[PDB]
Formats: C-alpha cells, sequence, structure tokens
C-alpha cells in the first residue's frame, strides 16, 4: 500500500512562507490532495494536484495565494504557502485517492504550521 | 495531393479521450487496402461496409478521429456497447459507418517511470450522445450534499490518470485509436478512392 510523511511544519512569522514538501511512496498514478483541520472547523479542500497535470482546483479563501508541484521523481508534492493570513493556521495532510467512493482512502499523518501574528 | 491518412496513423501527439482531436479529410485520395493487410494494427474492425470491397466505394466525407485508451478497454468502441469509458467519453452512433483501428503503442508513448499525461473521465452526470465531448471540470455532485465549487465528500474530480508503466500487465498496455466514420449518399464526394 500507499503511505505519505509530511515535513515541513512549524511557526512562522506574519506574511512569511513556509514550504511544505512531503515525501511519498507509491505515487504516480494516485492523485494527491492536502486538507487542512481549522481549530474548530472540519477539514475543507485547500487544493490537490493530478499526475503530470495542471489541473488544479483551490478555495476561494486560498485563491491567487498557494500554489503546487510534482517532482514525479522524488515521489514527493510540494505547497508553497504565500503571504499567509494569521487565521490560517491549520493542520495539513497529504491525502491519495483510488476509486474515489466516500472520499479519499489513505490519509497521511500530517505536520503542524502556524503563523504567529 | 494524397490523403494525409499516415501522418495521422503516426502522428507525434495523441490526445486524452475526455477530449479528443477532429480533422475533416478532404479532397484526396486514400489507399485503404495498404493500412488493411498490414500487421502493425491489431485491430481494424469495419462497421457498414466490409474492409475488403472498401477498395473502390466513393464517398462524401471522412472523419479522423484520435483518442488514447489501454488494451482492456478496446472492446468499449463499438455502437452499442456500456460501459464508463464508451458512455461517458466517446460514445459510437448505433449506425456508425467506418472502421476503428487499434495498435499497442507501449513502445513510443510510454515512458519507464509511468506516462500519467493522459486522462479519462469517471463520474458524469449524465450519459453522452453520440459524438460528444465533454472539456467540463465542474465538480460532480454526486452526493446529496451541495458540491458549491470545492472538492471533498461528494464532489470529485472528473479527471484521472491511467497508470501507463511499460512493465504493466498486457491488459493495461497503452493502445492508440483513430476512428473513421464515412458517410455515403449521391452529391460530390470529396475521397472518391483511387477511381
Amino acid at each position: 500500500q500507499v503511505q505519505l510523511v509530511e515535513s515541513g511544519g512549524g511557526l512562522v512569522q506574519a506574511g512569511g512562507s513556509l514550504r511544505l514538501s512531503c515525501a511519498v511512496s507509491g505515487l504516480g498514478a494516485h492523485r494527491v490532495g492536502w486538507f487542512r483541520r481549522a481549530p474548530g472547523k472540519e477539514r475543507e479542500f485547500v487544493a490537490a494536484i493530478g499526475a503530470n497535470g495542471g489541473n488544479t482546483n483551490y478555495l476561494d479563501s486560498v485563491k491567487g495565494r498557494f500554489t503546487i508541484s510534482r517532482d514525479n521523481a522524488k515521489n514527493t508534492i510540494y505547497l508553497q504557502m504565500n503571504s499567509l493570513k494569521p487565521q490560517d493556521t491549520a493542520v495539513y495532510y497529504c491525502a491519495a485517492r483510488d476509486i474515489e467512493t466516500a472520499e479519499y482512502t489513505y490519509w497521511g499523518q500530517g505536520t503542524q504550521v502556524t503563523v504567529s501574528s | 495531393n494524397l490523403c494525409p491518412f499516415g501522418e495521422v496513423f503516426n502522428a507525434t501527439r495523441f490526445a486524452s479521450v475526455y477530449a479528443w482531436n477532429r480533422k475533416r479529410i478532404s479532397n484526396c485520395v486514400a489507399d485503404y487496402s495498404v493500412l488493411y493487410n498490414s500487421a502493425s494494427f491489431s485491430t481494424f474492425k469495419c462497421y457498414g461496409v466490409s474492409p475488403t470491397k472498401l477498395n473502390d466505394l466513393c464517398f462524401t466525407n471522412v472523419y479522423a478521429d484520435s483518442f488514447v485508451i489501454r488494451g482492456d478497454e478496446v472492446r468499449q468502441i463499438a455502437p452499442g456497447q456500456t460501459g464508463k469509458i464508451a458512455d461517458y467519453n466517446y460514445k459510437l452512433p448505433d449506425d456508425f459507418t467506418g472502421c476503428v483501428i487499434a495498435w499497442n503503442s507501449n513502445n513510443l508513448d510510454s515512458k519507464v517511470g509511468g506516462n500519467y499525461n493522459y486522462l479519462y473521465r469517471l463520474f458524469r452526470k449524465s450519459n453522452l450522445k453520440p459524438f460528444e465531448r465533454d472539456i467540463s471540470t465542474e465538480i460532480y455532485q454526486a452526493g446529496s450534499t451541495p458540491c458549491n465549487g470545492v472538492e471533498g465528500f461528494n464532489c470529485y474530480f472528473p479527471l484521472q490518470s491511467y497508470g501507463f508503466q511499460p512493465t504493466n500487465g498486457v491488459g493495461y498496455q497503452p493502445y492508440r485509436v483513430v476512428v473513421l466514420s464515412f458517410e455515403l449518399l449521391h452529391a460530390p464526394a470529396t475521397v472518391c478512392g483511387p477511381k
């Protein structure tokens, strides 16, 4: 099976960009998604990219400042968080899909990124 | 002029099956028999006319259609077949007059490490009518809960990528498919064959 390990999580100052690079095992056909848990809010989609694709759907909240790139070589997905507004603090999790049913099948444990005003 | 039939068959780029490329052949002579006997083509199934007698027919319009699909789903392009690839991407008309040709293309299109460029639709609202291309990326509201433009629960991105790795099983190997549709009528005809 495919399991993902998320790295790059830490506190940053206001407006900082922390580069979230997630190691992936088994990647190449599966699509990968980025999701976050707000302090009291259930997850809502942040970003996902299909393999070797420019097909990107973003939330309006994160529109125009977060973009993703796919190596396809080191089996990693990178998320550049640019000029994060303070209340965006959340735990970001990599996820993969097979034949999507209820939701994405595989959930990595993720990492913690919090901005500081 | 001689018909650019060869150019299309061996062309450098073939698009994904979700969004096919249609090119109109016009005012030219095409040697169908050479393609027919060649062993390059794994399937040359012809509907509405036998290939052998296709030699001397004169045809008012012929259309070139291009897509790449895996070997398992070669059977699914024919008049009337029911399946995900046939129903939600390319459906041949019930009375389609023409030939579907496919050849194994793992040597060129496939790359070691996997070629993920090709994409095929899966979850779609309603079945497409014959010859109907859909390029929409509107998230599919499969579940009752409103999708509201964001992926996730009950919001499915329609596109998914085929896993084209050179080592994969015989069934999952890449194949290159060209659909040629023919129309016969009494009028000036663009392609009249050798005669």
